[PDB]
């Protein structure tokens, strides 16, 4: 069985790395490595700063070679706003870093 | 006394064992005291103000708390429900949306079943806010959450409790009405171009509630404040009575919760959604279930009702705008779904329910265990004389993952009504597309004098703070079709008239051309305008502590340079001065809330003028003054054969319901027969009030304010920051009939 990003709208991170689509997700939980666009520890969308435009993907970056603890220091928190209600980085609200 | 939990026979559930037991509950209010002896499964209480103690300062928390789990001298719902304690409120109710992000990252990281939210905020634009909350409700977590206690005005809805993974309670009292203070309508996230939601989803007991003290004893307390704990525990309770508890997800529960709630009679959706709660229908429909999507409202009946209001207050024929009902699917299969293919739209041959086209939206993916799905219903053009029920309905397979998919086939039945096309006087185009509100951006009060209420937030649709006045206009015969598009995008040869009231956006110059056009081909213009004055609007800067922000008004009461423009190529204009008070017209009473006046206007206008306060003086100086002869309201038909007509008045609020003192419903009618029908309205033609229409010349012209902000929230202007302007026009939506 495989602890996955349960948040993921289009995209599931396992404990593993894998970011995968949302009809790519197996039974146990774990993502589909067989299909091509299952990458694991795919940095895509994350800028030199550590911020990145998708959460998954964020997850992912954040275990480059502590699942929960990547997962919590990807959402978006109050470092992440400016004013209380406006991010620092729309395009980059998810940070790991 | 009233005992809430045993008056929803939730004793009945606790004969069996189920008390509870094994559910998290988390309480996000103002704390908790350490040793209250009204709990005895308070697990853990946290602060995330800056105020440094745990502790209820004013008795809230405490409150809500012992709602949902009080075993002594006044019992919740769920005696052995694990209370947690988040204290993200001050004791003056202040709260940081960053304190929020911490505090729901900490209820994911504890993975709270139940999440009461009792206090919610209009700002649905604050979008860390909302992506935490959809986050917390992809994580398995039932958030149910106060809908507002700033009813009985529509388009008061609070977030979250107006999100479609939310459960929005509502308040009734104990004798199953909807509490006064209940907020009401549909959601507004979806204006101008959409519309809105189906909320509350349920409605319990707020008012008079007997709850925990802060030391001990109990107090009566009133609100969907009050409500919403009740459904907490009463939705811990069910979580607690179902055997398999993978069954039990945000959208299953919310399920439950929607089928067995007892219809409210005489209730519209939007005060009740489904019904009040009914805790043993509730726990038989959980032990029944199995994991199904389904549809709020699960079947679009645009004739039965009160409940089905609005969409009975008028039916639909050929020509009109579509009619769109936001369906929320709640999808107990997976907190992703997906529509399998284009949701089938099964008409009824022999009842006749070809006469109608059903085009459909909705999610690419259904998350966080739900989705929408907005169904366009529009009659044909055969239907266009046929008066009759046209019957269907929608078959929508949603499929969520497992290896085969959860295929969970529903109907949506759609009987709606179905009339031939009124005239072009009958038919009304409010402008949608011209407003521009809060949560974005400080648009202020448009009326100066209510300091508590600084800013325009309540959607100004026909639903939704113009709900009175839309009723008053169905009631009057007029068929209130919503333009939530450029004037380019609407059949001008349909309406007689165009209703534009407190419109704060900017005008595309294509948009300016085409409505002249329009004008000039018959259709009409109401334009309710609103105060401006750049003095004024410096002066009515606010310090806003949520964003510790001082914040200058974008624009005034309505973008008055904007409407200038818009204007100019009639002669007419608006002024900046600040007017307000009593006055009379045609015998009717009246109230100048806010407004400016008419600094330009042609010479064959029939313009009336009465003497009002300096109200910009008093903001500015604190002086007084009463200024004579200061036009408010002026007529003006335009001289091009079949030409429309331009009605201008300076304020808003007489017809808004947000804070009313006085009514022009009365003269919105008689502006709307004076748009759509030509005939002059003797109330102000023949008023002792008239005067020489003003020429504007001397009379500086208002100018925008320095450095305003308004193109950072304008559809129409580019987000340039110098010198910006309009953006090119957009393409008109459409729609593929399925
Ligand atoms: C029914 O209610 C839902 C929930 O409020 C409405 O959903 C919202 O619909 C808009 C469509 O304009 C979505 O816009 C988004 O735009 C971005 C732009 O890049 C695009 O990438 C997204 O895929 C999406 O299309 C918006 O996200 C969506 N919100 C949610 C929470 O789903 C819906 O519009 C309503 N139906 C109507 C008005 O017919
Ligand atoms: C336009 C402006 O900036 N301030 C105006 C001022 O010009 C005007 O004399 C006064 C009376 O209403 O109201 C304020
Ligand atoms: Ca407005």
């Amino acid at each position: 069985q495989c602890r996955n990003s349960i948040q993921g709208k289009h995209l599931i991170t396992d404990e593993l790395g894998y970011v995968c689509e949302r009809k790519d997700l197996l039974v146990n939980g774990c993502c589909n490595v067989n299909v091509p666009s299952t990458k694991q520890y795919c940095c895509d969308g994350c800028w030199p700063n550590g911020c990145c435009s998708a959460y998954e993907y964020c997850v992912s970056c954040c275990l480059q070679p502590h699942f929960e603890l990547c997962l919590a220091k990807c959402r978006t928190s109050s470092q992440s706003v400016q004013h209380e209600n406006t991010y620092r980085d729309p395009i980059a609200k998810y940070c790991y870093g | 006394p009233r005992q809430v939990a045993q008056t929803l026979q939730a004793d009945v559930l606790w004969q069996m064992g189920y008390t509870g037991a094994n559910v998290r509950v988390a309480v996000f209010d103002t704390g908790l005291s350490e040793k209250h002896p009204h709990f005895k499964n308070v697990k853990e209480r946290t602060n995330w103000t800056n105020e440094r103690t745990l502790d209820d300062g004013l008795g809230h928390g405490t409150f809500v708390a012992g709602v949902i789990a009080s075993m002594r001298e006044c019992q919740g719902f769920a005696p052995d429900a694990e209370l947690h304690i988040f204290r993200v409120f001050t004791n003056n109710q202040v709260s940081y949306t960053s304190w929020f992000l911490d505090a729901f990252n900490y209820a994911i990281l504890k993975k709270i079943d139940v999440l009461n939210l009792s206090i919610g905020g209009p700002d649905f634009m604050d979008h860390p806010f909302v992506d935490k909350v959809w986050e917390l409700t992809a994580n398995n977590v039932i958030m149910v959450s106060a809908i507002g206690n700033d009813g009985p005005l529509y388009g008061t809805l609070n977030n979250p409790a107006d999100q479609m993974d939310v459960i929005g309670v509502g308040g009734i009292d104990f004798e199953d009405n909807i509490a006064r203070f209940s907020s009401r309508g549909m959601t507004t996230w979806e204006l101008p171009g959409g519309y809105g939601r189906m909320k509350p989803d349920i409605v319990t007991y707020g008012a008079g509630v007997r709850g925990s003290g802060v030391k001990g004893g109990c107090r009566a307390l009133s609100g969907t404040s009050v409500a919403s704990p009740v459904v907490a525990g009463a939705v811990t309770l069910l979580v607690s009575t179902v055997q398999k508890r993978e069954l039990v997800n945000p959208a299953s529960m919310k399920q439950a919760l929607i089928a067995s709630a007892r219809r409210l009679p005489g209730v519209n959706m939007f005060e009740q959604g489904h019904g009040k709660l009914d805790l043993l229908r509730a726990y038989q429909i959980l032990n029944s279930y199995k994991p199904q999507a389904s549809l709020s409202p699960s079947y679009i009946d645009l004739t039965e009702c009160p409940y089905m209001w609005p969409y009975c207050s008028q039916p639909i024929y050929y020509g009109g705008m579509p009619t769109v009902v936001n369906v929320t699917i709640l999808n107990g299969m997976g907190v992703t779904g997906r529509i399998v293919d284009k949701p089938d739209w099964q008409p009824y041959l022999p009842q006749n329910g070809d006469n109608i086209e059903v085009a459909f939206s909705y999610s690419s993916v259904l998350w966080p265990w739900s989705g929408y799905l907005a169904i366009s219903i529009s009659v044909t053009k055969k239907a266009a004389s046929w008066e009759g029920i046209a019957q269907g309905h929608v078959m929508i397979t949603v499929a969520s993952p497992a290896g085969a998919e959860q295929t969970s086939t529903v109907k949506l039945p759609i009987k709606v009504k179905i009339i031939p096309t009124p005239p072009r006087s009958k038919r009304v185009l409010w402008d949608q597309y011209h407003n521009l509100r809060y949560p974005p951006g400080y648009f202020p009060r448009d009326n100066l004098r209510m300091k508590n209420d600084p800013l325009d937030w309540n959607g100004d649709h026909i639903h939704t703070n113009f709900r009175d006045m839309y009723q008053h206009l169905r009631s009057m015969g007029y068929f209130v079709e919503v333009l939530g598009a450029p004037f380019t995008c609407f059949d001008a040869s349909q309406y007689g008239t165009l209703l534009m009231v407190d419109s704060e956006e900017e005008y595309f110059p294509e948009e300016i051309a085409k409505l002249r056009r329009d004008v000039d081909n018959g259709l009409s213009l109401v334009i309710f305008s609103d105060w401006y004055n750049t003095s004024v609007m410096r002066k009515v800067k606010f310090y806003d502590e949520n964003t510790r922000q001082w914040w200058m008004p974008d624009t005034g009461g309505a973008n008055i340079p904007a409407l200038n423009e818009l204007l100019s190529v009639w002669n007419m204009g608006f002024s900046d001065g600040l007017y307000e008070g009593e006055f009379t017209l045609a015998n009717h009473d009246m109230y100048y809330a806010s407004g400016c006046s008419i600094a330009k206007f042609p010479e064959d206008g029939v313009v009336i003028t009465q003497t009002f306060k300096d109200q910009g003086l008093e903001v500015l100086k604190q002086e007084t003054a009463v200024v004579e002869n200061v036009p408010i309201l002026g007529l003006y038909q335009i001289p091009a054969e079949g030409g429309g007509r331009i009605v201008l008045y300076g304020d808003s609020n007489c017809l808004d319901d947000s804070h009313r003192q006085k009514d022009c419903f009365w003269l919105l009618d008689a502006l709307l027969q004076y748009t759509s029908y030509g005939v002059t309205p003797p109330s102000l033609s023949h008023s002792g009030n008239r005067q020489r229409p003003p020429s504007g010349a001397g009379s500086v012209t208002p100018e925008r304010m320095e450095g305003n902000h308004l193109h950072r929230y304008s559809k129409v202007l580019e987000a340039h920051l110098g010198d910006p302007k309009p953006r090119p026009l957009p393409a008109c939506p459409r729609l593929s009939w399925a």
